[PDB]
């Protein structure tokens, strides 16, 4: 749904300390503010990504302190009170299951807006619309409704029935109840599940380790330091090899704002998907084929994620 | 009398849903809403 | 129905006519494209370390040979500068181009049919869409039926009768406290539940919450009105 | 005849079968003429 938030000293990065080189980079004109402009239009909508998935619900609506649904148990991805974040215990598993020098180089990385406890809040809020209300309250106020009667609507939508629920109700309890647990256990022991944020973490971390590196680089200067270049040559000749480090730093800022703004818009793509998704399948129940999971889409419960959003999609198969 | 201010920001009206096994809300009556929206 | 159209269209009017700010998005797309030229006309003024920024200044004071020395210091320095640009402008048109793929979509899906896609044609339940045209732009007329005034019911699964359970056939079963009712479940409608709402499924021991209520069966008053028809020409033939 | 809806007849469908249809309310007026003709063979008494 979201990527770090950077934003870069172009100043620091290329001619940190050293008002000669400073003095040089004048010479370039606007592609510092340029480059900062760029780095601030990919921030900027990293916060509107992640508001436009997870502030789609109007009020933030609270379980009862019955939870009364009809034998279907969610205290799995309910709020757990016994925390400082009120997440649920899938999101616990999934913030522990993907893991997240520079500063000096001028780089710094930006606080989204929403923190971890207001996107668990959003997502709390979808969670209990959706299990005392149904669709509802994406249409209107939410409407309660009790939870298996709400889940023979569901029935009729997939055109099966209602007496297919209400004469197997605890054959269907049972097998959500399970199906529920099996999702604890797959991400408790499964590395690899959580791929998809982890290499946008890691994608993150590569590129500003690279942008940090070409510092190092001379290129074709008799050195990458400046004190070196302005102690051991006179201003003319200094002033020349200073302008090879300029040069190839600022291709070294172009090229990281350049892949990050190509970056930016895949993640954008799925943060609108992920907000379709938290439409259409949580909001909602979709006739779209496999679109909310493979089977006959029922519903979807969110739960949050570093940097992104997960749907337990349940279907009838 | 004005001044900027700092805040936590609210994420909407709070509500506890009159959840029970054997109540339902129906509505009683409609409106119709236009809403507008602008794509480039 | 036509009056809140009416007056949802009237609303329209009112805030366009108003707020300076409403159409902030197409505003946006028309400043980047402004700010990108403000900013490929400024990196002409840069010298890029040549003793100018101006080719005539090169030209006018240096020989063939020591002007070119300068001439690719600006030939590099601008060169970049359209690369920046023309990159920033690929970027930016994909950026469009998703956006007017989505509003070819809302026009198939939205205008040219009514939508079961939950948020896709406004907040509420699709009735249908308006397309109207902006610069650079297109604005939905959203029109969406929004449920407005509930009450609460007690409801129930189904109904029990000759020890057979029922379920609605279009509806959900509610009670006023005291009747049992079926409706429809977006808009409080009650009938009484007969055997034209309802159908049948085994025997009321299966369904959880199940309660007992009568359900009519609108032949039988007709056939019952049949048997007193029989009864008083049965009394009459009594008579010779 | 609650399930089904009729239309035509089986000389157009392609791989139409034979089976009977059953009618609700035909035991419902057959056992109301049993209680016509009950009532009848009561009244020849008089
Ligand atoms: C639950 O719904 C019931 C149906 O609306 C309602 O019962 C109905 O009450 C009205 C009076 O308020 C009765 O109206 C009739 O009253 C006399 C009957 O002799 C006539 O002179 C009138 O013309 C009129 O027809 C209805 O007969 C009665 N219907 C039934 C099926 O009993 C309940 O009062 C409602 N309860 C609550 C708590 O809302
Ligand atoms: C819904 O309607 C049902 C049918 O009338 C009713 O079931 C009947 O309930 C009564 C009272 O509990 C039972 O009465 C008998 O119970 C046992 C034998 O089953 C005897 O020991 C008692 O002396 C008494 O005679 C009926 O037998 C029982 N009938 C059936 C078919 O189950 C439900 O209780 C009703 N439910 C509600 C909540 O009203
Ligand atoms: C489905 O049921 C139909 C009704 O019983 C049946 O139609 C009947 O088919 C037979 C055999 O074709 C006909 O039998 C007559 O055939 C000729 C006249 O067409 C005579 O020379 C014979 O002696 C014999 O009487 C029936 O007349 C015909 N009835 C009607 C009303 O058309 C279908 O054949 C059955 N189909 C299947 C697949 O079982
Ligand atoms: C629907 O009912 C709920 C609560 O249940 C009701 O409680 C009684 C007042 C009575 O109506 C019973 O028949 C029901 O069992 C209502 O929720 C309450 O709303 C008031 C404000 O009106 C608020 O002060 C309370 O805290 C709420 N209590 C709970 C438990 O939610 C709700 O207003 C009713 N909705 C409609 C549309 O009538
Ligand atoms: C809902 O499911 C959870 C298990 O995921 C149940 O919680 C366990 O209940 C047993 C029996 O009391 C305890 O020994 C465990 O320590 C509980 N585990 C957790 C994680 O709390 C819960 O009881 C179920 N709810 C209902 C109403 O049956
Ligand atoms: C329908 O399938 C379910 C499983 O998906 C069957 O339920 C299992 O039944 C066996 C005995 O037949 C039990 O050992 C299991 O514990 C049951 N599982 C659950 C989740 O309850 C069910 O019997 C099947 N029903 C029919 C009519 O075939
Ligand atoms: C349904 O809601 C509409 C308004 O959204 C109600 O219409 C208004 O009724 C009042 C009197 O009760 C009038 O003063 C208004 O002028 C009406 N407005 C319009 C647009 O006509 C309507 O009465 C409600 N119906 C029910 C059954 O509650
Ligand atoms: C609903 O919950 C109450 C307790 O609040 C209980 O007495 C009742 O039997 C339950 N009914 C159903 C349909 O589960
Ligand atoms: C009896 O029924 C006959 C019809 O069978 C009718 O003509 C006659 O008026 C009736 N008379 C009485 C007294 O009911
Ligand atoms: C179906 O196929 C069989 C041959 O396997 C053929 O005899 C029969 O007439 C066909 N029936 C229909 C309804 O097409
Ligand atoms: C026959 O009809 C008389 C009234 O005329 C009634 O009293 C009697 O119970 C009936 N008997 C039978 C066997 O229906």
């Amino acid at each position: 749904v979201s990527m770090t938030k950077t934003s870069v000293d172009c100043t620091m990065y290329i001619c940190g300390d050293s008002t000669e080189c400073s003095n040089l980079l004048l010479q370039y004109g606007s592609f510092c503010t340029q480059l900062n402009r760029a780095l601030t239009g990919i921030a900027v909508e990293q916060d509107k990504n992640t508001q436009e998935v997870f502030a789609q619900v109007k009020q933030i609506y609270k379980t009862p302190p019955i939870k009364d649904f009809g034998g279907f148990n969610f205290s799995q991805i309910l709020p757990d009170p016994s925390k400082p974040s009120k997440r649920s215990f899938i999101e616990d598993l999934l913030f522990n299951k993907v893991t997240l020098a520079q500063k000096f180089n001028g780089l710094t990385v930006l606080p989204p807006l929403l923190t971890d406890e207001m996107i668990a809040q959003y997502t709390s809020a979808l969670l209990a619309g959706t299990i005392t209300s149904g669709w509802t309250f994406g249409a209107g106020a939410a409407l309660q409704i009790p939870f298996a009667m709400q889940m023979a609507y569901r029935f009729n939508g997939i055109g099966v029935t209602q007496n297919v629920l209400y004469e197997n109700q605890k054959l269907i309890a049972n097998q959500f109840n399970s199906a529920i647990g099996k999702i604890q256990d797959s991400l408790s022991s499964t590395a690899s599940a959580l791929g998809k944020l982890q290499d946008v973490v890691n994608q993150n971390a590569q590129a500003l380790n690279t942008l940090v590196k070409q510092l190092s680089s001379n290129f074709g200067a008799i050195s990458s330091v400046l004190n070196d270049i302005l102690s051991r040559l006179d201003k003319v000749e200094a002033e020349v090899q200073i302008d090879r480090l300029i040069t190839g730093r600022l291709q070294s800022l172009q090229t990281y704002v350049t892949q990050q703004l190509i970056r930016a818009a895949e993640i954008r793509a799925s943060a609108n998907l992920a907000a379709t998704k938290m439409s259409e399948c949580v909001l909602g129940q979709s006739k779209r084929v496999d679109f909310c999971g493979k089977g006959y889409h029922l519903m979807s419960f969110p739960q949050s994620a570093p940097h992104g959003v997960v749907f337990l999609h349940v279907t009838y198969v | 009398s004005q001044s900027i201010i700092a805040y936590t920001m609210s994420l909407g009206a709070e509500n506890s849903v009159a959840y029970s096994n054997n109540s339902i809300a129906i509505p009683t009556n409609f409106t119709i809403s236009v809403t507008t929206e602008i794509l480039p | 129905i036509a009056n809140q159209f009416n007056s949802a269209i009237g609303k329209i009017q009112d805030s366009l006519s108003s707020t300076a700010s409403a159409l902030g998005k197409l505003q946006d797309v028309v400043n980047q494209n402004a700010q990108a030229l403000n900013t490929l006309v400024k990196q002409l003024s840069s010298n890029f370390g040549a003793i100018s920024s101006v080719l005539n200044d090169i030209l006018s004071r240096l020989d063939k040979v020591e002007a070119e020395v300068q001439i690719d210091r600006l030939i590099t320095g601008r060169l970049q500068s359209l690369q920046t640009y023309v990159t920033q402008q690929l970027i930016r048109a994909a950026e469009i181009r998703a956006s007017a793929n989505l509003a070819a979509t809302k026009m198939s899906e939205c205008v040219l049919g009514q939508s079961k896609r939950v948020d896709f044609c406004g907040k509420g339940y699709h009735l249908m869409s308006f397309p109207q045209s902006a610069p650079h732009g297109v604005v939905f007329l959203h029109v969406t039926y929004v449920p407005a005034q509930e009450k609460n019911f007690t409801t129930a699964p189904a109904i029990c009768h000759d020890g057979k359970a029922h379920f609605p056939r279009e509806g959900v079963f509610v009670s006023n406290g005291t009747h049992w009712f079926v409706t429809q479940r977006n808009f409080y409608e009650p009938q009484i539940i007969t055997t034209d709402n309802t159908f049948v499924s085994g025997n009321c021991d299966v369904v959880i919450g199940i309660v007992n209520n009568t359900v009519y069966d609108p032949l039988q008053p007709e056939l019952d009105s049949f048997k007193e028809e029989l009864d008083k020409y049965f009394k009459n033939h009594t008579s010779p």
